[PDB]
RNA sequence: GUACGUGAAAUUGCUGAAAGGGAAGCAUUGGAAAUCAGUCUUACCUGGGUGAGAUCAGUAGUCUCUCGAGACUAUGCA
RNA sequence: UUGAGAAGCUCAGACGAGUAGGCAGGCGUGGAGGUUUGUGACGAAGCCUUGGGCGUGAGCCUGGGUCGAACAGCCUCUAGUGCAGAUCUUGGUGGAAGUAGCUAGAUCUA
RNA sequence: AAAACUUUCAGCAACGGAUCUCUUGGCUCUCGCAUCGAUGAAGAACGCAGCGAAAUGCGAUACGUAAUGUGAAUUG
């Protein structure tokens, strides 16, 4: 399984882990790892967004760079440096892909849209401080946003446009407008304010105003996961404390069609949208995961123990290799072996 | 053997079995001593061959030690972190705070006295109040101080010692064992002002590397030699032990380089056992998890983490 | 009698006319989170029946709000976690430290 | 419930009997379950052990780790697993044992009493 | 109505300081010529009922609380009402897993816990 | 085995242990009581001169003096074992003290007696830095 | 660690402590040394503002009971 | 005014030696039917301990240390049920005593 | 008055094998059935195993053979 990963100093180790590779295992052979870019923590990367084969790398003072792993090694075919003036508060919470446009939403509340054929860079304002922001994937120009003391809001640029739009058109500053807004859940047993802070938002539509009913879930900083459907209500259809430790982020797995979460803990599960339980966890991961991403049929989790778990859809231990310093973000660049 | 269940049977089956293991041990210990003696080269190569095993020889393997050769990849990472305005050239100063649990006894405070003793430049504020350990980190970086140490205790007998890094820097808890005053040790030795002199020993593992570098910011980098007090912090199966001495050099045959010091304690002696490493302020919920150890996995003695 | 049940004080009451049907035996009543409204709904609720009868539920009442009172406060305060202590790891460890 | 007055429900006999029984009465004693694709595939839930079975441990220290079984240790009711070993002080392989209730059986050994003994409980290859 | 007792020492018994086979349960003398049964100077004592407490402060400890015995957390929630007169025994048997649930649930229902640091440890 | 003193650790000490030697109880305790505290070249060359008579070891609880010489013999062994496990530790020979002592009863089976002795190390570090 | 589950008392050895003019012994009253008992301003009431929620809507639906009594789902927060 | 375990709560007064002996209420052990939707590998039973308590008392509850697989409160049933003695039975262990002495060596020393 | 010796108390190590837990044993009651030997019984002794210490098993066809089964183990 090849791989690309992000390291806090820096630089990016391609992988061409092949399975069964465990480093825990005096006998096993070590997977071949190509290491460069920058040994410099002033540009520690934060995110691996994968634009198909393309692979798109932020860094901590802002240096967006573009990579196409299609050729060995890979080659940086783009470059960007956002303005020093919006990185001087702020950090990036998150950039995603959405009909050929990069998103850059900030934690200050700032947001900036950057095309990579046109060029085009737009600047939207939000709600505060955002801490979880993203894109729907199949309706272009919905932005979902969250944060601490701010609950979810959905941003639409285009109303229904009833299959598609334009990209040039999409995230025009008149044209953005929330057309739903979560509404915090009833108080508790103690007659408590339920606190409120999105950590994380994904959107699962797909496994449960043109192409309604949008079925989506975020996660808390209380360890709270709550799904959401516009159509019920604006509060959440259900709400389930899976962990004590805060919820890191959520995402989708598509080889099973089931949704999985993380905490600060290190306890990553498979959460299931028709029983309503837990079932199974991936075991062995240790320390935090910095992120996780999924392919298929495989699965690539990376944290605070430096090295890089593979698991499958259905929670067997595939790969394992130690990666020296500190992880940030991982991408399985394919899915299936060298 | 253990087939027949009769009592005085099976001792005199163990007896007559026991004696005749010994008597055969016993015949070729003597041949092999008659034959080493004839050629002293079998003595030599059955020396060079028949090392007895340790735990630490048959230590399960784990990739995460370092190589003798220092690696450039961790230089890089190490040169820019928390701990490293202790290391670069700026050479900060470490002031330590310590504090207790709230509303503990007299027990600490005789203790605690004994941590400050080892430690020159460090003050202490007893936990007055409703304030929580991530509040005091708060404060204190605005203080001045650098780390924070807690010296947690309950039913009248600390038990766990926590510290974190400020302003952000990572969290440790630690669980005290065997934690003798200066008092209960024999031929102890009263302490002066002077800057007592890190040691740091057995620390191979990468995860080990951080919680020692952690420990060597939490001492004033410069030494006093005329003081000549050594605090020695030592790594052995996971459990950290801390002493302090003072070594005088004396004449020693024994050592070959003919030169061997006395050594005295000074107190405190207590252990270790890193039960958690976060990042970020110590919080007992909602921290992230640097090393959280499973219990379980501890059981098997040949395997180490730190 | 008065028992609350998930962060709700509810009034609970039977009569002989129910004795013998167990499912339907106890009928409830919600009372409200204003103290004051709460008593006037006992009385009017519990009314004509023993003054004994009516004292001690507006009794348990009052020391339910309170229970209901400390529960709120102690989940405000940040109070410590109580992590126990296992005889087979500290006896485990304890030798493994002296070996060491 | 037992009825029958030919059984006993005795902690006192049951262990004589168990303990009491020989190598023909152990071989019963001593079975081992079927993986769950073949149980349904000769319909068969359960089926004594037998040297060169490939198996697969479920419990223990072992769990998980497959192998066949090397020889079965009729008189302590054990299982011997080639490449389930234990470190003994000489550096020696002392093969731990394994009971025959907790393995799985993934492959049979297909002798012809086998065949036979499946067709005669009602199932089919 | 304050905590107070006739008598604090125990009643041992005659010459069980003597013999080990003796033991210090207080067992009434019944020897025909005994003079330590027969009350003499310099002797011991006996239970009599005129060593009995006051009704309103028997099994009532120092600081004004009758122990009660809860097993499990059941037993801690009918101490609701009750809190300002008994206090929560803990069985010296309840795991230290059930030890905590009693010693939370005790917490906010008011009650006092008398055992509430038994087998486990805090963290902050 | 553990043993009944709080040195002997690794720290600067070597053990030695006697298990149901054949040899009168009452002996032993007054051989041992004698040369405990003692340097142990001393104690070798005390228990000599037991052996050339020149020195008779007191006989204080179980009682004025005496010339055992089979008691002395077992003890001999055991301190020559305590040496040679010394060695092995590698410790400062010239410097060996007897620092703890201590015969035990054994089963009733002549009454046997179990024998341990501890060898250590005597120092002291000057502070100075006034 | 095969003198092998738990390992009591008698009994013996070592160490530390105090005491030790032909007894000891125990009882009362203390003292001294040594050591544990248990510590708790914190909450209540009142005032306002700020955001809330609901058992509240000059409000709308479903479920189980017996009009209204519960559990909820919207929606607004007066 | 809540004080109906009416077998409860409350009020008043006098009284208190004790053998033989008479009456009454309780404590404790093994097991038995019911029960606590009881406790227990996050440590049952046991054991020790100058930890803390409860009862006039028999006894009880609990903290710590050991320990490792069972156990208990309550209502009744039941009996091989409570020890300081019996020159008591069995096992263990001391003082006596390194004594009476017996195997060497030179009364002494082993 | 300290040591030695004597004494109490505590720590530690011996000694001893109680207590606690169980338990291929005992006892008790009920129930079913009818079966030794001159065709050599019961009992005894001597033998016998790839090696048995007891212990069982067995009789020069010896820790048993034939036959019917089971179907791969005996096991120090």
């Amino acid at each position: 399984m090849k791989l690309l990963l992000g390291d806090e100093i820096g630089q990016l180790k391609f992988i061409e882990i092949k399975k069964g590779t465990d480093t825990s295992n005096p006998e096993s052979e070590a997977p071949v790892i190509q290491k460069f870019g920058e040994l410099d923590r002033e540009k520690g990367v934060l995110f691996m967004l994968k634009h198909e084969m393309n692979v798109f790398v932020a860094r901590k003072n802002g240096t967006i760079e573009c990579w196409n792993v299609n050729q060995e090694p890979p080659i940086l075919s783009s470059l960007w440096q956002l303005d020093s003036s919006l990185l001087e508060t702020a950090s990036i919470v998150s950039m995603k892909y959405s009909n050929g446009w990069l998103m850059l939403a900030l934690s200050d509340g700032n947001l900036l849209f950057r095309h990579i054929e046109s060029s085009k860079l737009r600047k939207l304002q939000l709600h505060g401080p955002l801490s979880a922001v993203e894109l729907h994937p199949r309706i272009p120009g919905i932005i979902a946003a969250g944060g601490k003391e701010n609950d979810v809001c959905l941003y639409s640029c285009n109303p229904t446009c009833k299959s598609n739009i334009d990209e040039l058109e999409l995230w025009r500053t008149e044209n953005v407008v929330k057309v739903f807004q979560g509404k915090n859940v009833k108080n508790d047993s103690l007659n408590l304010r339920v606190r409120v802070w999105i950590t994380g938002i994904v959107f699962t539509e797909d496994i449960i105003d043109e192409s309604l009913c949008f079925h989506f879930a975020t996660i808390t900083h209380y360890g709270q996961l709550r799904f959401y459907d516009t159509k019920h209500g604006r509060r959440p259809v259900s709400t389930f404390d899976v962990s004590t430790s805060p919820l890191s982020h959520v995402g989708l797995l598509p080889s099973i069609k089931l949704l999985y979460f993380a905490d600060k803990r290190a306890q990553i599960s498979i959460f299931d949208h028709s029983k309503k339980k837990v079932i199974g966890r991936f075991q062995g991961v240790k320390g935090a995961p910095s992120s996780i991403h999924c392919l298929g049929n495989v699965v690539a989790i990376t944290g605070l123990d430096r090295n890089v778990r593979i698991f499958d859809a259905d929670r067997k231990p595939l790969a394992n290799a130690y990666i020296k310093a500190l992880p940030t973000s991982i991408i399985v660049i394919n899915e299936r072996d060298a | 053997m253990g087939k027949i269940k009769n009592k005085i049977v099976r001792q005199q089956q163990y007896m007559k079995a026991l004696h005749q293991k010994n008597k055969d041990k016993l015949e070729r210990r003597k041949e092999r001593a008659k034959e080493e003696e004839k050629d002293p080269e079998k003595k030599r190569l059955r020396l060079s061959e028949n090392i007895p095993a340790t735990i630490e020889s048959k230590r399960v393997y784990d990739e995460t030690i370092i190589e003798d050769k220092p690696d450039e990849e961790l230089q890089a990472e190490l040169k820019d972190d928390e701990f490293s305005a202790y290391f670069s050239e700026e050479r900060k100063v470490p002031k330590l705070l310590v504090t207790t649990s709230k509303r503990a006894s007299r027990k600490c405070y005789d203790f605690a006295s004994e941590l400050l003793d080892c430690f020159p430049n460090a003050e202490f504020r007893k936990r007055t109040g409703d304030i929580e350990v991530h509040e005091i980190a708060e404060a204190a970086a605005k203080r001045g101080y650098t780390d924070l140490l807690v010296l947690n205790e309950d039913r009248k007998k600390t038990n766990a010692l926590t510290l974190v890094h400020l302003p952000n820097g990572p969290s440790f808890y630690f669980t005290l064992s065997n934690l003798q005053t200066a008092k209960e040790i024999s031929n102890h030795g009263r302490s002066t002002g002077h800057i007592p002199e890190l040691i740091i020993n057995n620390f191979s593992t990468r995860l080990g590397m951080t919680v020692a570098r952690a420990f060597q910011s939490l001492f004033i980098q410069t030494p006093q030699i005329q003081g000549r007090q050594v605090v020695t912090i030592h790594c052995q199966r996971d459990f950290l032990f801390f002493r302090r001495h003072r070594y005088a050099f004396r004449e020693k045959s024994n050592m070959p380089d003919g030169i061997g010091t006395g050594l005295q304690e000074l107190g405190p002696r207590f252990t270790m056992r890193l039960r958690m490493v976060q990042k970020g302020v110590w919080d007992r919920k909602e921290g992230e998890v640097f090393f959280e150890s499973n219990a379980g996995e501890e059981s098997d003695r040949r395997k180490f983490w730190l | 009698t008065v028992r609350e049940d998930n962060g709700k004080l509810y009034l609970y009451m039977k009569t002989i006319e129910r004795a013998h049907f167990p499912s339907k035996l106890w009928q409830r009543i919600k009372l409200s989170k204003n103290y004051a409204k709460a008593l006037e709904q006992i009385d009017q609720q519990l009314l004509y029946w023993p003054g004994r009868q009516i004292h001690r539920c507006k009794q348990r009442l009052t020391r339910l709000t309170q229970y209901l009172l400390k529960a709120r406060r102690l989940a405000l305060k940040h109070q410590p976690a109580l992590i126990p202590i296992k005889p087979k790891q500290a006896h485990r460890e304890a030798s493994r430290e002296r070996k060491a | 419930m037992k009825f029958s007055r030919d059984v006993t429900s005795s902690r006192r006999k049951q262990r004589k009997a168990h303990f009491g029984a020989p190598s023909s009465v152990r071989r019963v004693l001593m079975s081992a379950p079927l993986s769950k694709e073949l149980r349904e595939q000769y319909k068969i839930r359960s089926l004594p052990v037998r040297r060169d079975d490939q198996i697969t441990v479920i419990r223990g220290s072992n769990k998980g780790r497959e192998g066949k079984i090397t020889s079965v240790y009729r008189k302590k009711f054990l299982l011997l697993i080639e490449r389930v070993t234990r470190e003994k002080a000489n550096g020696a392989s002392a093969p731990v044992g394994i009971d025959a209730s907790k393995v799985v059986i993934t492959k049979l050994h297909l002798d012809k009493d086998r065949k036979d003994l499946i067709v005669r409980k009602g199932g089919k290859v | 109505v304050n905590i107070i007792k006739k008598r604090t020492k125990p009643f041992k018994r005659h010459q069980s300081d003597r013999f080990k086979r003796v033991g210090e349960s207080w067992r009434k003398p019944r020897g025909i010529d005994s003079c330590v049964r027969r009350r003499f100077r310099g002797t011991i004592s006996m239970p009599k009922i005129g060593y009995g407490n006051n009704k309103k402060t028997r099994y009532c400890m120092p600081n004004g609380l009758k122990a009660f015995l809860v097993r499990n957390v059941s037993d801690v929630e009918l101490l609701l009402m009750h809190n300002k007169t008994y206090a929560a025994e803990i069985a010296g048997n309840v795991s230290a897993r059930k030890r905590v649930e009693i010693v939370e649930k005790a917490r906010a229902l008011g009650v006092k816990v008398t055992n509430a640091g038994a087998k486990v440890r805090s963290q902050e | 085995v553990r043993y009944s003193a709080s040195p002997a650790l690794e720290t600067k000490c070597a053990k030695a242990r006697g298990a149901y030697l054949r040899t009168h109880f009452k002996n032993s305790r007054e051989v041992a009581f004698t040369i405990n505290g003692m340097s142990l070249k001393k104690a070798f060359i005390f228990l000599d001169n037991v052996k050339e008579h020149k020195q008779a070891v007191p006989f204080r609880r179980f009682n004025q003096a005496r010339w055992p010489v089979k008691s002395v013999k077992f003890f001999y062994d055991l301190l020559k074992n305590a040496e040679a496990n010394a060695e092995a530790k590698g410790l400062d020979m010239d410097k060996l003290i007897i620092k703890h002592v201590q015969v035990n009863a054994a089963p009733k089976q002549s009454s046997p007696s179990h024998i341990e002795i501890i060898v250590a190390e005597e120092e002291e570090a000057v502070p100075k830095a006034n």
